[PDB]
Parts: structure tokens; C-alpha cells; sequence
């Protein structure tokens, strides 16, 4: 009766919930087919399965999923591959022309005749669902087909529903690689809409995701399903709380009323730990002090941006395993105390505790071992200004003499619009700068 | 789905589809007969792209067969897998060109191109939907460039909306074929950026540079030098056809490679091709892989590419790699050969996946580069038409076919300009 | 083939000991390649265009010869690979206390 | 146990059918032959007879457990147990013509 | 149950006779003695459209042979397929009409037009419901123009709540065959126009432009004509003798193809063709079949589709093909080209279906259509009538047989008046 709809639109999107719902599948036992294992289950998780799946009448389950992008090229490969059976065959909204990372094309010609499938798809699902607690939307900006699709998808949906609340895991691009060069500006004139629709958001960016890869796992040469898994680990850690018992439950609507100072402010960088391996782990440590330490290390954070440029206002840090309580109290004094990571001035109180019992589980042949538990942490510090610093000074220098302007102006996107991203986002890095101001 | 139309032309042009059509046809594995004989699964969920389907079970090339003299399209049907062709797709004339321009644009190819217009309109509307065209032709012969060219103008007339491609033999005066090569040459240029949005030169010079410095056979002949340009167009659509990380449609690379709208030469370049007694010895990683597409002398235009700075790159890694190698390698080639890459453009190279190689290889690059130093080939060709045009040789066949030097003389301002605007950006600074 | 018939270490030799066979250039003669006959069609100008004698393909293998790799195998498959998943079932708990075969 | 002159009425449904899904320009030997290889995973060229149970109920077709070993049967002249595509989509191919 | 009679006389039209009897016999697949060895049931159901019962179980085409010159009966007979007709039913005379209208309508043939009317009358009564008639004669030729056409005006006169159908091969301008041609050919029209409710016109230079053009035969025989002409007839008369989706009668075409009392002249066309070079590189689908419906070369008649606006058009399928799919194109073509339809009656084609396609293929259109275009045919025919007529010439044959200029004078008059009725049918808005 506490149910939850997911939204996954462009290519990444895809990828990462090829990872995200197989671990999904995983963790309460169901089998690519819809059917339940059985194995003497006499309702072992009973009531388990509504916060992600819902009955369909007699046997087999049906996610709670709607699938979209314009490319059907990943989209046939996901209704043949290993879930054939899974999704719902007329939920996959499949596409005929690629976005070609145009988002001037990807919001005002081709998306408006697949958004009003997209309305109906989302309608139908949650009518169906009783308690709706919000939206779970997964998309990339850093080309055309993800923010064209999202950003105009999540504008309708808020003059559709209204006051819901919605969550979103972009990936900006990252500071040194990325792909194409067109990325800044379709990121420029993402968050342009995704700054007064969307109310939590987390930065996961590529270079710190391989960084991490690089030091722990021991893989020197990863892939992007590798790195698609630690992003599902980091979206189950985080709604684990919501579909179990625990001794202190963390809510989905308990993240924004916790974790934004202000309504415009409104972006957090998080990370995940500890990352180790079925190798060198069971000879380590792990003791519940040291995961706390490595929680607020700086070169695992998973966005390239050093959170000790800033001071702090607020994180939420929720454990999963069989952490005893004291422990996290004794774990947060001694973080506070260290001179290394310091707070701002007006929030002297600024931890949020939730502990859930279900330990973290893992999928057959990957990187990632079975531990006994683990800290998920969300962040949002002030240094996050420098990574908006960083893609303001790209798209001054090729913006100087409108390069590639012709394929966004040609296309409908007023040349106006592009003014108003370049003052709304200046206006938001004013922002940041004067709320670390000492009192 | 998102089918692509294959349009030939010309002498120089006909050796270059029928080869082209070599090698497709045994990737999707389609024998001689048209008959399936196929391995992997994966090798018919997009076989509608490049061919169509027929009762009986098998499959014909949407192709166009396109000529003015009898003779050349009598070799492709009694070669190799001349039997895929169907004999409505082929439309010739009788008189030939004899590199004549004028007999190409105006009067010959005018009279037989309403016939060859007719046929790509009722090929094309058969389809699922247009995705985009591929031209094959060339511009310092006599057929291709005359009476090539104006099919451009015309499909590009009524269809606004789909990008094109062009493949093209640029001439280069040291390995010279023909005298009159600076007229048909520049004229050609003329119209082709007004209306060609994606054109990539290949250019004869290296095919031999090419040959003997790498390949290093004993006596390269036309088979193999067609052949090798075949893979550049073989993996310059790789995404559509095989699943991918990163599927990338030809536009993409239109939005990501041309900075300003006229600005659309792109010179291109295969690896990895080695010689037939050093084909077991070199490992087989992306680090030494990718030492090889940078280099100046893969490259497949006669200009040197060191001469000048880039704009933008986009190479499309075929098969399974490690796509960290791919960007990682990335920053690295980027950095330590910034002077040779212009500063007000960050993040310049692009990048791309695919899921299937080409058979017997697990690594393939095709490199897709916009280059400044294709000037100096202009530069090169242009600089022989204004020494030779001042003294009106070689004039009088043009102008008694409906070419007045009135028209001459725009053609030159065309090419100028190009030249002159192209290097602007070189010496710009932020 | 430096201005020789191989098989002298003349200048560049290494390489043409190798060749697969090309049989063009040692039979210039035979021609044949008369396939196309008066099929009536492709084309009219009614006359069929006037067939002439083709000589030989000239061979190929241009590009890298085959190195006894087939792949054609998509990288999403592998990635899940459903055969690791139930691995992880009806499975386990094997040391071996005593004797017995199985799949 | 039935096998009367019935089983092969149901061939002439099951046939009209096949057309009614087949794509345009198609042969139904093509919209056939890729639905034996879809739910199978074996590729040996066999799969159950619950297997061709999946197949054929993907047609939309409704038929008792009876019936549907009747079919394979009939189309199982080895007995073997198993079905090979190969001949079921090349006969219907000549029937269908 | 509906049993038509076939009515043909003259030189010419005993040829076309003599083989499309050669085409429908093997539809139902009856021997050339005639007894029945058929392969399914459906063959033989309504075997009473055309063959009656006689002994043996053997069955006589009810074929009522005509012509005035014993050259073309000892021919007819002579070919395969010439035991079928039986020996009444002949009727010739042994003059001769020497391309003459005069003697082939008012002095021979009035001693011997007694004999047909017999047999004619004979054969109709033995139908349980007569349905209509079917002629074909030539125009342009002697005998059948004269002799043929009193049949019309005369069998009108008895049994004047039948249909009457009529295929008829009007000499055209450029392959001329006739010097006396324009005469005998006006006279047809007038006498044809006021009796024969339907006509379709079927020009000679088509059935040679087809032939030189699709099929691609080197040296075709004027066998080849007889056969296209010959499958169209099958096609009309398609549904009235087997199952189908929707049923469409003789009568129901006439409803739908004639919008008022006088125009009532058609143009068909036959499709798929191609050559037998060329069966094994096309696909049949409805799409396919669709489009060769209406372009302009398809069709069998001079007139150009493309100069004027339809008035109604019919289509008639075969084979098994899905409903859904004959709707959507047939809307389709009618909206891409609102200006080649008229404007004042929407929904301005009909549509029929049958479950028995002709043997050697899967689907197959046959197309009767009336248009405007319709007005070259005889816009040019008459412009040589003109010519002749003002300088008296070639006219003391026709004075010879008690006619005089009355008759020509007014011939030209109503000739004159049917040009101009479709041109105000056809400039006219709401
Ligand atoms: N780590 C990771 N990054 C991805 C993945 N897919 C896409 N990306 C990122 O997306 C950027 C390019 O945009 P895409 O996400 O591929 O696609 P898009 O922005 O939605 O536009 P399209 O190309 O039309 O799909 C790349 O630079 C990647 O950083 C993925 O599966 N894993
Ligand atoms: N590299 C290369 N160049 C070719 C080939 N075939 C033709 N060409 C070039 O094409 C030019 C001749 O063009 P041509 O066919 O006569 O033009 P056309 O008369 O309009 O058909 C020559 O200068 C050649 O350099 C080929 O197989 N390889
Ligand atoms: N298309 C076609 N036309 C024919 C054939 N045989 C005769 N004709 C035409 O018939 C005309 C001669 O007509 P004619 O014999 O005088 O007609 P008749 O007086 O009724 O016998 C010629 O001009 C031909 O055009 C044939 O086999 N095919
Ligand atoms: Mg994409």
C-alpha cells in the first residue's frame, strides 16, 4: 500500500536499469520468468514485494517499469534479452529517429508524439497504485535524447500531478572525459528546467565512478556495466529502508524535508562504501569505525568535486547490515570532532540516522563480495558550486561565436532561450556563494 | 529501419559500389545466389537496412547503377555478385562524356537524369523511412562530377529534411589523369557545399603512399586499392546495423562535426592495416591501436594533417573494448599534441561503441576527422585553375554547350572563399 | 619483385614468397568470365546491351585475413550471461562429504 | 486420444492466422522460423514439448495439452520427443505459397 | 444463375476471341475436349456462367462466332484449342465486306443479320436469367464495324432490361493500319454510343508500348497482344463465378462507373507485369500491386490519365489479401493527388474482392476506370475526319449503297456534342 513507480528515459537510463531492476529481482527472489522460486517461500517476505511490484492476478509479477527512448536499439535488445518476460510488452514505448544529441530536436518536433504515450503509460500505472509516494526518474543530459525527453516529460508531470514529490540521479559530464562536445550545451539548457521542476537530485559523474573502480575492486580495465552495478547498489541501498523493518525507518518524503536549505538550492552529491571485493576483504577490516572514516574520505566521493573546498549542511547517512545502534552515535562523534571535514555556521545539527536490518546483497559473477554491512551516504556541501563553475567556463568560450548555434536555432529553440540558461544558471552560482557566508 | 538509399555514379564511382557491396554482403552472410548462410543470431535484426525483401526468399541491394557509357556498367554485371542487382535499378545512356562537363549537366545528363531522377523517388518511398544517402562518384572524371552532381541538387530539392554523404576522389596534381582536371575539379566543389551536407574525400594519392608504406604488397593494383576504402564506409554506419554502448546514427556525427553550417569537410582514415607477413606479431590493445589512427600517414587524404590544427573527432570503436582504454587514451593523445588542436574548442574528440567487429578482427577504428589542412588541397587545386584559366585554354568546348565564363568566373569566388575562411580559425584566438 | 621473378633476394623480397596464388596475372588468355549471355533485360537501349569479354577479379584480401575469429556475440548478453545467475540456484552447499556424480 | 480429419482443419486456422501476423512482404516461413528460435534457448534445434506449448501460444492460438501433442507428433515422425524448425517452417512455406 | 453469352464478329475480333477462350478454359481448367479434370471443388461450382451441359459431360462454350470473309473461321478452328465452339453456331458469308462500312451495315448484311438474330435469340432464351452480353469487335475493321454494330442496335431492341458490355480496339493516329480508317470508325461511335450502355476502349499503341517497355520481349507477335487483352476480360467477370469477400456483379461496376446516361466509356489496365528476366527480382505485395494501378503507362488506351480529373474509379483484387490493407492505399492514393480527382463526389473509387487469384502468380489488379482523359481519343480521331470529309474523297464507296450525306453530316454533329458533354462534366466546381 506504499508503493513506488519508476522512470527511466534515454540510453543510460536503460543500461543502468538493466543493472538496478536485476538486483531488484535478486534480492527478493524472482526469476526473469514472473514466476516466484517457490522453494517452500509460505509467504517468507509476505508482504514484500508491493514497494517495487504489484500482483498480476494469478502467478507471475510485473514491475513496476516504463521504458523510454527514441532509439529503439537498445530497446529491442532489452525486450529479447535475459528479461524477455518481464516488462510489459506495450509499456516499452519504442522510438523511430535518434535524438542525434540535438536537444532543441529532442524538446519542441520529435518528443511531443511520444510524451502523450509517455502521460498515458504513467497514468495507467499509478491509478492502479494505491499510495504513490513520488517519482523515481533516471536520465542523461549529457546529450540530446535524455534531457529533451526529461526535462519536457517532468514539466508536464508537475502541472499533471502537482505537489508530488520526485527524485532524479542525473549525469552531468565529467570534468576531464566525456563524449561528445555538444554536451555542454545540452547540460546548460537541462538544468535550466530541471532547477524549479525536480526537488532532490544527485550528481554521479563517470570520473569519479572509474576512480573508485580503480583503487578498491583491484579491475584496472572496467566496464560500463561495472560501472552501471555500483550505481544499482547505491539506488537499493538508499530505498531499502522503505520496503523493510528496521529500528528507525527513513521515508522517501524524510530526504527533502532533512537534506534543503532552500527551495532553489536543491542539489546533494552522495557516495557508496565500503567497495570491497571477494579477494582481499575477508582477511580485513570492517569493524564499524572504519566505514564511517571512509564515508567522508575525499577521493571516494563519487563526484569529482573535493568536498573539502566547503563547508557542510546537511547529511543523511543510512546503514544496512546489523550495525548496532550505539555504534552509529559513537561513529558520528568522532567525525565531528576532526578539523578535515568542518561544518557551516548555521546548522549545528545536521546528521540524519536511519538503520535498516536487511544486509546488502550481491549478484552472481560480479566485482562486488558478500559483507556483513555498509554505509550509504547523501551529501550536499558547498564545494558542489565548483562543478557548475566548471561547465559555466565551457560554454562562454564556444558560445563566443555561437559554434554549432545553426543545428540548435534552425531546429525552433529560440535564440532567446539560450540568454535566459546562461543568466538563470549565473544566478544560481550567486547563490551558492553567499549562504557560506560567516555569520 | 531507418533505411539509407545507396545512390552511384560515374566510371570512377561504378568499381567503387560493386566492391562496397563486397563486403556487406558476407558480414550479413548473403552468397552470390542471395541466399542466407548466415552464423551468429544477431546477423538479421537489422538486415532491412541495406537490403530489402522479396518472394522467394531472397534479398537485392537497394542500390542505383548509374552511367553514361554502356561499357563501364557491363563489368559489375558479369564480375563478382553482379547477379544482386535488379535490372530496373540500372539506367544508362548512349553518348558518353568524354570529360565534358557541359555534356554531364546541362545537356546530355538532362535529357536521361528525368529517368534516373524517377527511379531513387520510387526506391525511396518504399521504405520504412529515409534515414539519410550515400553518394558515390567522383569530380576530376567526366560523367560522375557533370552529371553526378545535379542529382545531388535535385534529391536534396524535395527532400530538405534527410542528410547526405558524398565520397569523392579529389585529383592530386603529382599522380596527374587528365589534363582538364582543374576544370571539372573546382566547378564541382562549387556546387557541393551549397547542398552536400556531409562530404569526406578520399584521395588517390594515398591510396599508393598507403599501399606500399604499410601494406607493402608486392604490386597493388585497383582491386585492393577500392578495397580498403570500402571498410571506411563498411564502419562508418556501424551503429545501425549492431547493437551497441553507444549507438551513434550518421547525424550524430553531423551535429557533432561540422561547427558552422558550411564547414563540412571531413577527411577519413582506416586501421588497423598491416602487412601480410607482420599479421601475428603486434599485440592487440587499444593503447597500440590507437598510436596508429593519429598518425600522419594513415590518414587517408593526400593532405598532411600536421600542417594544421582540428576542429573535431569522432572515431567509432568496433567491437568488444574496454571502453575506460577509449576515453582514457583519449585525454592522453589530446594533451600531448595540443599546439596541433584549436584552443576555443573544449573537448574535441569524440567517441563510440559497437557490439559486433568486422569479421576476423576484435578491434576496428574508423576515424571521421575535420581537419584545416584540408586547405592546401583546395589551395592545391585552385591555384592551378587561376594559372591555366587566364589564358582560356582548353574554353571552347565548355562555352559552345551552354557555359558562358560569366559562370566561370563565380565558380573561382566560390572556391576563394572557402580557402580564405577555412584558416581564419587556425590563427583565431579566444 | 624488384625488376626479377622472385626468388632471388633481390631488394623487398621477404614479402612476395607469400603471395595466395592471384591467377589473373598468370593466365591472360583464357579471359572467359562470359556469364552475362543476351539476357534481354538490363538493359534495353530493342537491343541488349553489347556484352564483352571480362578478364579475371584479380583475387583480394586486402584487409586483415582472418584470424580464426568469428565473435558475433553482443556485449549486453555476456554482461548478465543468465547461465551466472542460476549458478546462484538450485545449487550450493557442495564439499563433497561423499561420492556422486552429476551435470 | 483423438486424431481424427480435425487436426489438420486447425493446420488451416493455424495457417490463416500465421498470415494475419505476418509483416508485410513476408513469407510465413520467415515469421515462423524466428519464433522457434526465440523462446528457445538449446539451439541445438530441439526444445519440450511445454516449449512448443510457448511457441504456439504466442500465435494466440487455444488448444488443450491433447491437442497440442497431437501436432507435435503428427510433426514428430522420429517419436524422438523433439522438433526441428527447419521442416516445420519449410512445409508450411509450401502450402502457404 | 446469370449465364452471359459471348457475342464477337469480324476478322479482328476472332483473334482476340480465339485465345481468350484459350485463357478461360484453363481457369476452370476443362481440356481441350472438354471433359473436366480440375484439382478442387471451387472449379467447378459455378460452372454455368459459361459453358453449358451436353452430352459426354463434355461442354460448348456459348460462343456465337461471326464474320463475313471464310478467312478467319478456317483459322480459328485450326489452333489449339479449336474443338471447344461448336458446329451451329458459325455463321459467314461468302462476299466479303473489303473494309467498306456501307456494305457491312445496310446491303449484305441486311440478307444475312436474320441468320445471327436466330442463334442469338436461341441461346439467351436457354439462360435461366440472362445477365447481360459481352462484344468485342474492332472499329477500325470492315465487317465488324458493320456487321457488329446492327447486332448492338438490333439485340437492344428484344431485350432492352439486359446489360451490354462492349471491348472495342479503335484504330489509333500514330500506328496506322487503315487508310479508310476515319470514315468507318465516326459511324462506329455515333451507332455505338446512343445503344451500347458500356465501352472500353483499347488502343493498339499500348499493348505495344507495354510490351516494348515492362515485358522487354525482343520481337513480340501479335499472339502477345491477344493474351493481356484477353486476361483483362477474365478479371471483370471475376467475382460473378467464385466466392469472395464482397461480391461484385456485372451491373454493380455499370452503378459505379457511370455517373450519367451518356458517358460511358472506359480505359483498363492490367497489372503486375514484368519480365520473365525480372519475376525473380520484385516482391509481390499490395503496396507494389497499388502503385503500377495508376501510373499512366499501365494502361491499354492512348489517352493520357495525367491530362485531366477522374470521375469514378473501380478496382478489382485477387487472391487472398488482407481487407484492411486494400482501404488504407486505396484512401491513400486519392488524397496524395486531390488534383487528378475530381471534387464534387468523395469516396470516388470502389473497391471488390475474390478468394481465387489466376493461376501463376499471388495477386493481381484489374483496373476499369472512366475518366476525362478520356477526350484525346476521339478529339484526335475526329481531326482527320474533318480533313477527309472537306474534300469529298474516298466518298463514292459509301454513296453506293443508298446512304447519303445526311447520315455523315450528323455523325460529325453528335461526335461533336459527346466532346463537348465531358468537357463540362469536367471544368465544373460547386
Ligand atoms: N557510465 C555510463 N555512462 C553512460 C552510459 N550511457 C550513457 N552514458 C553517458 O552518456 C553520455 C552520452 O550521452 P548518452 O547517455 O549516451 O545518451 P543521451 O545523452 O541520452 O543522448 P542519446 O545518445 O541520443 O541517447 C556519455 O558521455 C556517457 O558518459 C552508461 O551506460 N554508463
Ligand atoms: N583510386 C582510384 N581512382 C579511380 C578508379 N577509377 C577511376 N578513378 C579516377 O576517376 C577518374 C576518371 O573519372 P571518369 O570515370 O572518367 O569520370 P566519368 O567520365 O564522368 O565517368 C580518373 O582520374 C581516376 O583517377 C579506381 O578504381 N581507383
Ligand atoms: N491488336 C490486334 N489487332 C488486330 C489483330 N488482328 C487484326 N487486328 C486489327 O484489325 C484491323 C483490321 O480489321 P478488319 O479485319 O478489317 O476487321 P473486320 O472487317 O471486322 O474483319 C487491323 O487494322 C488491325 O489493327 C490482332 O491480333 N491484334
Ligand atoms: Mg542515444
Amino acid at each position: 500500500m506504499r508503493e513506488v513507480i519508476s522512470i527511466h528515459v534515454g540510453q543510460g537510463g536503460i543500461q543502468v536499469g538493466n543493472a538496478c531492476w536485476e538486483l531488484f529481482c535478486l534480492e527478493h527472489g524472482i526469476q526473469p520468468d514472473g514466476q516466484m522460486p517457490s522453494d517452500k517461500t509460505i509467504g517468507g517476505g509476505d508482504d514484500a514485494f508491493n514497494t517495487f511490484f504489484s500482483e498480476t492476478g494469478a502467478g507471475k509479477h510485473v514491475p513496476r517499469a516504463v521504458f523510454l527512448d527514441l532509439e529503439p536499439t537498445v530497446i529491442d535488445e532489452v525486450r529479447t534479452g535475459t528479461y524477455r518476460q518481464l516488462f510489459h510488452p506495450e509499456q516499452l514505448i519504442s522510438g523511430k529517429e535518434d535524438a542525434a544529441n540535438n536537444f532543441a530536436r529532442g524538446h519542441y518536433t520529435i518528443g511531443k508524439e511520444i510524451v502523450d504515450l509517455c502521460l498515458d503509460r504513467i497514468r495507467k500505472l499509478a491509478d492502479n497504485c494505491t499510495g504513490l509516494q513520488g517519482f523515481l526518474v533516471f536520465n542523461s543530459v549529457g546529450g540530446g535524447t535524455g534531457s529533451g525527453l526529461g526535462s519536457l516529460l517532468l514539466e508536464r508531470l508537475s502541472v499533471d500531478y502537482g505537489k508530488k514529490s520526485k527524485l532524479g540521479f542525473t549525469i552531468y559530464p565529467s570534468p576531464q572525459v566525456s563524449t561528445a562536445v555538444v554536451e555542454p550545451y545540452n547540460s546548460i539548457l537541462s538544468t535550466h528546467s530541471l532547477l524549479e521542476h525536480t526537488d532532490v537530485a544527485v550528481m554521479l559523474d563517470n570520473e569519479a565512478i572509474y576512480d573508485i573502480c580503480r583503487r578498491n575492486l583491484d579491475i584496472e580495465r572496467p566496464t560500463y556495466t561495472n560501472l552501471n552495478r555500483l550505481i544499482a547498489q547505491v539506488i537499493s541501498s538508499l530505498t531499502a529502508s522503505l520496503r523493510f523493518d528496521g529500528a528507525l525507518n527513513v521515508d522517501i518524503t524524510e530526504f527533502q524535508t532533512n537534506l534543503v536549505p532552500y527551495p532553489r538550492i536543491h542539489f546533494m552529491l552522495s557516495s557508496y562504501a565500503p567497495i570491497i571485493s571477494a579477494e582481499k576483504a575477508y582477511h580485513e577490516q570492517l569493524s564499524v569505525a572504519e566505514i564511517t572514516n571512509s564515508a567522508f574520505e575525499p577521493a571516494n566521493m563519487m563526484a569529482k568535486c573535493d568536498p573539502r573546498h566547503g563547508k557542510y549542511m546537511a547529511c543523511s547517512m543510512m546503514y544496512r547490515g546489523d550495525v548496532v545502534p550505539k555504534d552509529v552515535n559513537a561513529s558520528i562523534a568522532t567525525i565531528k570532532t576532526k578539523r578535515t571535514i568542518q561544518f557551516v555556521d548555521w546548522c549545528p545539527t545536521g546528521f540524519k540516522v536511519g538503520i535498516n536490518y536487511q544486509p546488502p546483497t550481491v549478484v552472481p559473477g560480479g566485482d562486488l563480495a558478500k559483507v556483513m554491512r555498509a554505509v550509504c551516504m547523501i551529501s550536499n556541501s558547498t564545494a558542489i558550486a565548483e562543478v557548475f563553475s566548471r561547465l559555466d567556463h565551457k560554454f562562454d568560450l564556444m558560445y563566443a561565436k555561437r559554434a554549432f548555434v545553426h543545428w540548435y536555432v534552425g531546429e525552433g529553440m529560440e535564440e532567446g532561450e539560450f540568454s535566459e540558461a546562461r543568466e538563470d544558471l549565473a544566478a544560481l552560482e550567486k547563490d551558492y556563494e553567499e549562504v557560506g557566508i560567516e555569520t | 529501419m531507418r533505411e539509407i538509399v545507396h545512390i552511384q555514379g560515374g566510371q570512377c564511382g561504378n568499381q567503387i559500389g560493386a566492391k562496397f557491396w563486397e563486403v556487406i554482403s558476407d558480414e550479413h552472410g548473403i552468397d552470390p545466389t542471395g541466399t542466407y548462410h548466415g552464423d551468429s543470431d544477431l546477423q538479421l535484426e537489422r538486415i532491412n537496412v541495406y537490403y530489402n525483401e522479396a518472394t522467394g526468399g531472397r534479398y537485392v541491394p537497394r542500390a542505383i547503377l548509374m552511367d553514361l557509357e554502356p561499357g563501364t556498367m557491363d563489368s559489375v554485371r558479369a564480375g563478382p555478385f553482379g547477379q544482386l542487382f535488379r535490372p530496373d535499378n540500372f539506367v544508362f545512356g548512349q553518348t558518353g562524356a568524354g570529360n565534358n562537363w557541359a555534356k554531364g549537366h546541362y545537356t546530355e545528363g538532362a535529357e536521361l537524369i528525368d529517368s534516373v531522377l524517377d527511379v531513387v523517388r520510387k526506391e525511396a518511398e518504399g521504405c520504412d523511412c529515409l534515414q539519410g544517402f550515400q553518394i558515390t562518384h567522383s569530380l576530376g572524371g567526366g560523367t560522375g562530377s557533370g552529371m553526378g552532381t545535379l542529382l545531388i541538387s535535385k534529391v536534396r530539392e524535395e527532400y530538405p529534411d534527410r542528410i547526405m554523404e558524398t565520397f569523392s576522389v579529389v585529383p592530386s596534381p603529382k599522380v596527374s589523369d587528365t589534363v582538364v582536371e582543374p576544370y571539372n575539379a573546382t566547378l564541382s566543389v562549387h556546387q557541393l557545399v551549397e547542398n552536400a551536407d556531409e562530404c569526406m574525400v578520399i584521395d588517390n594519392e594515398a591510396l599508393y603512399d598507403i599501399c606500399f608504406r604499410t601494406l607493402k604488397l608486392t604490386t597493388p593494383t585497383y582491386g585492393d586499392l577500392n578495397h580498403l576504402v570500402s571498410a571506411a564506409m563498411s564502419g562508418v554506419t556501424c551503429c545501425l546495423r549492431f547493437p551497441g554502448q553507444l549507438n551513434s546514427d550518421l547525424r550524430k556525427l553531423a551535429v557533432n562535426l561540422i561547427p558552422f553550417p558550411r564547414l563540412h569537410f571531413f577527411m577519413i582514415g582506416f586501421a588497423p592495416l598491416t602487412s601480410r607477413g607482420s599479421q601475428q606479431y603486434r599485440a592487440l590493445t587499444v593503447p597500440e591501436l590507437t598510436q596508429q589512427m593519429f598518425d600522419a600517414k594513415n590518414m587517408m587524404c593526400a593532405a598532411d594533417p600536421r600542417h594544421g590544427r582540428y576542429l573535431t573527432a569522432s572515431a567509432l570503436f568496433r567491437g568488444r573494448m574496454s571502453t575506460k582504454e577509449v576515453d582514457e587514451q583519449m585525454l592522453n593523445v589530446q594533451n600531448k599534441n595540443s599546439s596541433y588542436f584549436v584552443e576555443w574548442i573544449p573537448n574535441n574528440i569524440k567517441s563510440s561503441i559497437c557490439d559486433i567487429p568486422p569479421k576476423g578482427l576484435k578491434m576496428a577504428v574508423t576515424f571521421v576527422g575535420n581537419s584545416t589542412a584540408i586547405q592546401e588541397m583546395f589551395k592545391r587545386v585552385a591555384e592551378q585553375f587561376t594559372a591555366m584559366f587566364r589564358r582560356k585554354a582548353f574554353l571552347h568546348w565548355y562555352t559552345g554547350e551552354g557555359m558562358d565564363e560569366m559562370e566561370f568566373t563565380e565558380a573561382e569566388s566560390n572556391m576563394n572563399d572557402l580557402v580564405s575562411e577555412y584558416q581564419q580559425y587556425q590563427d583565431a584566438t579566444a | 619483385c624488384d625488376k626479377y621473378t622472385s626468388t632471388a633476394l633481390m631488394g623487398n623480397w621477404y614479402e612476395e614468397r607469400l603471395a595466395p596464388n592471384q591467377p589473373f596475372r598468370e593466365n591472360l588468355q583464357t579471359k572467359t568470365v562470359r556469364e552475362e549471355e543476351a539476357a534481354i533485360s538490363f538493359a534495353s537501349d530493342l537491343i541488349p546491351l553489347s556484352r564483352v569479354n571480362r578478364n579475371l577479379p584479380w583475387d583480394t584480401k586486402g584487409v586483415i585475413a582472418d584470424d580464426g575469429f568469428k565473435e558475433f556475440r553482443s556485449v549486453n548478453r555476456t554482461s548478465y550471461d543468465p547461465i551466472n545467475l542460476n549458478n546462484y540456484y538450485n545449487l550450493g552447499d557442495c564439499r563433497q562429504l561423499y561420492k556422486h556424480y552429476t551435470a | 486420444y483423438v486424431s481424427p480429419e480435425r487436426l489438420n482443419d486447425l493446420e488451416l486456422i493455424l495457417y490463416e492466422k500465421i498470415r494475419q501476423k505476418t509483416l508485410p512482404g513476408e513469407d510465413e516461413g520467415r515469421t515462423v522460423y524466428r519464433a522457434f528460435k526465440y523462446f528457445d534457448i538449446a539451439e541445438k534445434g530441439v526444445i519440450d514439448i511445454s516449449q512448443f506449448k510457448a511457441a504456439l501460444e504466442k500465435f494466440g492460438c487455444v488448444f488443450d495439452d491433447k491437442e497440442i501433442h497431437a501436432l507435435f507428433s503428427k510433426f514428430d515422425v522420429n517419436r524422438s520427443g523433439k522438433i526441428c524448425y527447419d521442416e516445420f517452417c519449410g512445409n508450411f512455406a509450401r502450402l502457404g505459397s
